[PDB]
């Protein structure tokens, strides 16, 4: 009629290093990561600090060893000696040369950028992005010259990191997601002791004054916190930690079970 | 596998003729000396016979 | 490696997916059943026997984890059911039957967009379902899609938005397709380099390169891979990859879009990469 002939044999690529596949006479997964750029075991291992480089690129360095990237040892190593602080940029235009227009900089860079492209590895071109990221028609060309990384592909370095934050978070791995993540240059009702006001904030605008208290330690809060819907009584996340973790009522003497009724 | 067998090469007689013409041509020659037969048939004959001299 | 699963079904087996975290596996079958494992270290464990979808199933499809627990089931009594895990148990949400003909195939949309369902049935025409929150299901179609019927469908990746996707049918033609301002699903191109029928086809991930690639497959049996790096020139370049000995059923893509997978009528599947000279050789 119009409807094809039915299918019976597939393979698709599922999960991040898995096969999933079935023929004609059961389904069975192969783990096909052996083919893949991308590695698990680097991406558990890799470190992303953002005070002190010089360290990080070591401590990569190392693991990198560990796994047997021998090209990524000299890439590592390379990265580590051309990161000092001692080659900081100067304001004054007439005072030096920026390091960025040296020969080993800029076009070293874009030299190992484009290869890895090539080879279709976004793992360290995402990595290798993140590191390098730290009359008056002049001073303008000036700032935009002494900058390793072209100040007009942004998009490009963006995407990078986003592609291996999705990744990361199809491993399993939560915290280096966001850790990568924190690189991307672009961005992504309690109540009153003194007045009963509804403000939004850790302090007042009619009195001026703090409007939480922590209902074990009636110091104010500040920072983080944590309460039941219903009683509307919480305080420091770690006191309310102590205290549910072997007690089940509110500690203003309220009745609740805040916990069947803060956990869903 | 590793990197290509020359995948710097293309990059050293860069930082040569860099420093060679700002004037400081004691660095270049100190260089050349220095590697030898890894950068010698890239340069040609009569730019390295000006710069020792 | 393996992991060895027996189905324990009574007839053929038409479709298999996996999830987003390599944990569950979803089997359609020809017995009118879904059948929802969990395999893990191995394990050949049940968690659903889903019933239901009078005729024979053909494809399912995971939803993204960011919106829970979704699976979408489309299948030859031209209705497509949409399964929820509430409460550790799975559950029939949702029905949908606006389509004359069997529906063929389903495919979920990038999560930046929403969550955008879209099912090309055989009456030439596809429906794009759109969760409009408090358990609402929005409904637009595209009638007169394809001569005979609508085959396979594909969603391109995300770029900064302009949502686009691709769809093949019996016409023999690769059709694209765009979101207008006001909203009409306006088309763009037509590609023609077919002979038979397209069964099947692919769109490439992107990870920044500016290049969009998507594979196509045909019933007489060719691959052909449609390059288009000229950023805002929309034109597409066709290629081969092979002619085959049969009909060509089904290719996927990797997560870094460097190695192909290609199945067909022959009973066997195949692996490709690119090499360097610009050839596509087995592995
Ligand atoms: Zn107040
Ligand atoms: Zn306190
Ligand atoms: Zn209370
Ligand atoms: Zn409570």
């Amino acid at each position: 009629a119009n409807i094809p002939f039915p299918r019976t044999s597939g393979a698709r690529f599922c999960g991040a290093g898995y096969l999933v596949y079935f023929t004609r006479p059961k389904v069975i997964i192969q783990d096909i990561a052996c083919l893949l750029p991308v590695h698990k075991s680097l991406g558990e291992l890799y470190i992303l600090n953002v005070n002190d480089i010089q360290e990080t690129c070591q401590k990569n360095a190392a693991s990198a060893l560990l796994v047997g990237r021998k090209d990524l040892v000299q890439v590592w190593s390379l990265a580590t000696v051309a990161t000092d602080l001692c080659l900081g940029p100067k304001s004054d235009p007439d005072l030096e040369t920026p390091w960025a227009r040296h020969p080993f900089g800029r076009q070293l860079l874009e030299s190992l950028l484009a290869h890895y492209c090539r080879l279709r590895d976004v793992q360290t071109l995402a990595m290798l992005c993140s590191v390098f990221e730290a009359r008056e028609r002049e001073r303008d060309q000036h700032d935009k010259n002494k900058r390793l990384l072209d100040p007009a592909n942004t998009q490009q370095f963006d995407d990078f990191k986003k592609c291996y934050g999705e990744i990361l978070y199809r491993w399993g791995l939560r915290e280096k997601r966001a850790e990568v993540l924190k690189f991307v240059s672009c961005p992504p009702g309690v109540y009153c002791s003194h007045c009963r006001s509804e403000v939004r904030g850790t302090q007042c605008a009619i009195c001026k004054g703090f409007t939480f208290q922590c209902a074990i330690c009636h110091v104010a809060v500040r920072g983080s916190s944590n309460f039941c819907l219903t009683c509307g009584h919480g305080g420091h996340t770690s006191h309310m930690m102590e205290w549910f973790r072997t007690q089940e009522v509110c500690p203003t003497g309220c009745g609740c079970h805040c916990l069947l009724e803060s956990t869903f | 596998s590793r990197l290509p067998p020359d995948f710097f090469g293309v990059l050293v007689r860069d930082m040569l003729h860099f420093y060679a013409e700002q004037g400081d041509v004691q660095m270049a020659v100190s260089v050349l000396i220095v590697l030898g037969e890894r950068v010698r048939k890239d340069i040609d004959e009569q730019t390295q016979e000006h710069w020792y001299t | 490696v393996i992991n060895t699963v027996d189905t324990s079904h009574e007839d053929m087996i038409h479709d298999a997916q996996m999830d987003y975290y390599g944990t569950r596996l979803a089997t359609c079958s020809s017995d009118r059943s879904v059948k929802i494992f969990d395999v893990r270290n191995g394990g050949q464990i049940l968690i659903a026997d889903l019933r239901g979808h009078e005729g024979p199933v053909w494809q399912v499809a995971w939803a993204h984890p960011m919106y829970g627990n979704i699976l979408a089931s489309c299948s030859y009594d031209r209705k497509v059911i949409i399964w929820r895990e509430e409460n550790g148990t799975w559950e029939k949400s949702h029905e949908h039957a606006g389509h004359d003909s069997s529906v063929n195939s389903v495919c979920w949309a990038p999560h930046d967009y929403g969550l955008i369902l879209a099912c090309g049935s055989s009456d030439g025409a596809i429906s794009l379902l759109t969760y409009t929150g408090e358990g609402q299901w929005e409904v637009k179609k595209i009638n007169n899609a394809h001569t005979i019927g609508c085959n396979a469908v594909s969603w391109a990746p995300a770029v900064v938005y302009i949502k686009r996707f691709a769809s093949g049918g019996c016409d023999n033609l690769i059709k694209l397709w765009k979101e207008e301002e006001d909203g009409q699903w306006k088309e763009e191109q037509k590609l023609e380099a077919h002979s038979d029928w397209v069964r099947d086809v692919a769109w490439a991930p992107s990870i920044g390169l500016p290049t969009s690639t998507i594979a196509s497959c045909s019933q007489d049996g060719r691959v052909f891979i449609w390059t288009c790096d000229d950023a805002s020139s929309n034109t597409w370049s066709p290629k081969l990859l092979h002619k085959f000995n049969d009909v060509v059923w089904h290719v996927s893509w990797s997560i870094t879009a460097n190695i192909l997978a290609v199945s067909g009528g022959d009973n066997k599947v195949t692996l490709w990469k690119e090499s360097v000279d610009g050839q596509w050789v087995c592995i």
